[PDB]
């Protein structure tokens, strides 16, 4: 009588055969799954048929009495009443280190180099390879936290500046990732799905735990990167009709129409805010309505309306000030083929909306991080012309400089201010140019024959144009763009795909330190100390 | 030059597993 | 169209920064040109659609 002693008696069990016993027990398990689970199941047999009595053993008293009181009194098939009776010292190096030059990400020859390539002196340090844990890339989270594997071998955490092994997360058959800015979460996405008992092709595990914070299934994928916000207090996670929220980490869905929307195309998290914007496909009379909202107040304060629009893609200012919507709309009313931007002003009072038109459509867009300028590039691949706009805080915006017979369509935005790098490097050639500020000029051209992509450093130190192996031929080089015409890189390492900044912490800077740099006058020592190091 | 001047759980998991084991034994 | 704009104003649909304007000759100075929205009580704004559709959405 010792041990479990948890044998029960569930009356009004139906008599069935042995071949239909699996389907009948699954319906009996689904009925018992309201308050419990099945770990031991037995049924008596009378001449091959069931006797009419079965048992569900739990091996504790507590929920076996509660499931007995929740299953009795109900007439089962139509008529029969069932009756149941029974580390921090090592890792975060890159803020307070000696040099403060922006590191990069290195991959060449698909596993023959997995490294960091330095902002170098052509010295031996850093001499790097990190062995055989990753096939596809050395891949980072936005706090610099990771050197990772995108592979079936898993999703990997490795910390330090010197590639120490921290943590290995469970993924078989993985296709993708999603990375947090605030170093709170990570995701993996799998192209081979798991079984329906815990149905998942989005398996997402926290950065702290190495175990799943939320997990759910995925049947379709529109584009690359269910992402994390600047602070990560609220997130957006749907499956394939919806927009609704998953909370950090509890997957809390709210009952709001404001945080949970029906049937929209595109959404974001704001660069400065806790704020979500979207656009809705139009009804017959009712407009296409982009909404500016707040999450925890559960209300729509700000609704833009524009009649006779077809589609919209969103671009926020990278400090969260302005939101420009580029349309592929031409009016059905007028013949004229013209596009418009609705520019909101979120930080200014009562959200003004201004319009600025063009005679042509746009192929790109750029919003300036921390600047009172704006760069807008419109036109086809032979006719891609960029216009540098200067938008004040109070007033309207205008156009300063338009260039005929230009192809500069790739814009790498620096964190330093007052400088833009403009490349024509998409898939016919590379043509680079620097767009400086106060005054706007076209002053320089750096030659690149191999490069495909242009992105800049989180300090303001380098905007790099580099090459890809499986998208173009072997013409290979690495030529990054410095502002002064000086050479920023010389490297050819075979089958290299990218080189981009491994990021740094939140700086939490002040205006007083920039005011001292707002004063040769005191900055005289740094060239002379370099001259003693360059002596022979 | 202005830039260069600027330059320079185990107990909780065990308690969760014990709570999961107690819930599964009840169920 | 522009005639749709005058018949939209005259049917109390257009408001200028929370004042519902029934005048088609309202000359919008440019600290009010920014705020031109649909009404908070209009069917093409917030809700409560009109007598035509709600008589039409009673079929049985």
């Amino acid at each position: 009588a010792d041990g479990i002693d948890s044998v029960i008696v569930v009356d009004n069990v139906p008599q069935v055969g042995p071949d239909r016993l699996e389907k009948l027990k699954n319906v009996i398990h689904k009925i018992f799954s309201k308050f419990g689970k099945i770990t031991n199941d037995f049924y008596p047999e009378e001449d091959g048929k069931t006797k009419g009595y079965i048992f569900l053993e739990y091996a504790s008293p507590a929920h076996a009495v509660d499931a007995v009181k929740n299953a009795d009194g109900y007439k089962l098939d139509k008529q029969h009443t069932f009756r149941v009776n029974l580390d921090l010292g090592n890792l975060r190096y890159w803020l307070e280190e000696a040099e403060c030059r922006d590191q990069y990400s290195v991959i060449f020859e698909s596993g023959d180099r997995t490294s960091i390539f330095w902002n170098d002196v052509k010295d031996p340090v850093s001499i790097e390879e990190r062995a055989r844990w990753t096939e596809t890339y050395v891949r980072w989270s936005p706090k610099g936290t990771y050197l990772a594997t995108f592979h079936q071998r898993g999703i990997a955490l490795w910390g330090g500046e010197k590639f120490k092994q921290i943590q290995r997360f469970s993924h078989q058959g993985v296709q993708l990732i999603d990375f947090s800015p605030c170093e709170r979460y990570l995701v993996t996405f799998s192209p081979l799905m798991d079984t329906q008992d815990d149905p998942q092709a989005i398996i997402i595990w926290d950065i702290l735990t190495g175990h799943k914070k939320r997990g759910f299934h995925c049947e379709s994928s529109a584009h690359w990167p269910f992402k994390w916000s600047h602070d990560g207090k609220f997130f957006a996670r749907m499956t394939l009709d919806t927009l609704s929220i998953y909370e950090t980490p509890s997957m809390g869905l709210l009952d709001k129409k404001s945080l949970k929307i029906s049937g929209i195309k595109d959404f974001s998290w704001s660069p400065g805010g806790n704020i979500i914007a979207f656009w809705v496909p139009e009804d017959k009379d009712i407009p296409a309505r982009v909404t500016l909202m707040q999450l925890p107040t559960r209300q729509e304060i700000r609704v833009r309306n524009l009649f006779n629009v077809v589609d919209c893609k969103l671009h926020w200012q990278k400090n969260g000030d302005y939101l420009c919507v580029k349309v592929d709309r031409t009016p059905k009313g007028t013949q004229g083929v013209v596009t418009n931007f609705e520019i909101f002003r979120m930080r200014e009072k009562q959200v003004p909306v201004d319009v600025v038109e063009m005679k042509e459509t746009i192929i790109a867009f750029a919003w300036e991080p921390n600047g009172s300028k704006f760069a807008v590039l419109h036109g086809e691949a032979p006719r891609i012309s960029v216009s540098f706009y200067h938008v004040k805080n109070n007033g309207k915006i205008e156009l300063i400089k338009m260039f005929d017979k230009q192809q500069a369509n790739t814009i790498f935005w620096s964190p330093q201010g007052q400088f833009v790098v403009l490349a024509g490097l998409r898939s016919m050639n590379g043509a680079l140019a620097f767009v400086d500020t106060s005054d706007c000029t076209v002053m320089n051209i750096a030659e690149h024959y191999m490069a495909s992509d242009v992105e800049w450093d989180p300090t303001g130190r380098y905007v790099v144009t580099s090459v890809s192996w499986w998208s173009h031929k072997v013409d290979n080089a690495y030529w990054l763009w410095t502002f002064q015409g000086r050479l920023l890189q010389k490297n050819n390492k075979d089958r290299f795909c990218q080189l981009l900044w491994r990021p740094r912490p939140p700086t939490l800077l002040s205006q007083e330190q920039i005011k001292q740099i707002k004063k040769k006058i005191f900055e005289q020592k740094d060239r002379l100390s370099q001259s003693k190091a360059s002596k022979e | 030059e202005k830039e260069k001047k600027e330059l320079q759980i185990p107990l909780i998991k065990s308690a969760y597993e014990e709570q999961r084991i107690k819930d599964m034994d009840l169920w | 169209s522009i005639h749709h704009a005058r018949v939209l104003i005259r049917q109390r649909h257009i408001r200028v920064r929370k004042q519902v304007v029934n005048i088609p000759s309202f000359i919008v100075r440019l600290d009010s040109q920014k705020h031109i929205d649909f009404s908070l009580r209009s069917p093409y704004g917030g809700g409560r659609p009109g007598r035509v559709k709600r008589k039409n959405a009673k079929k049985g």
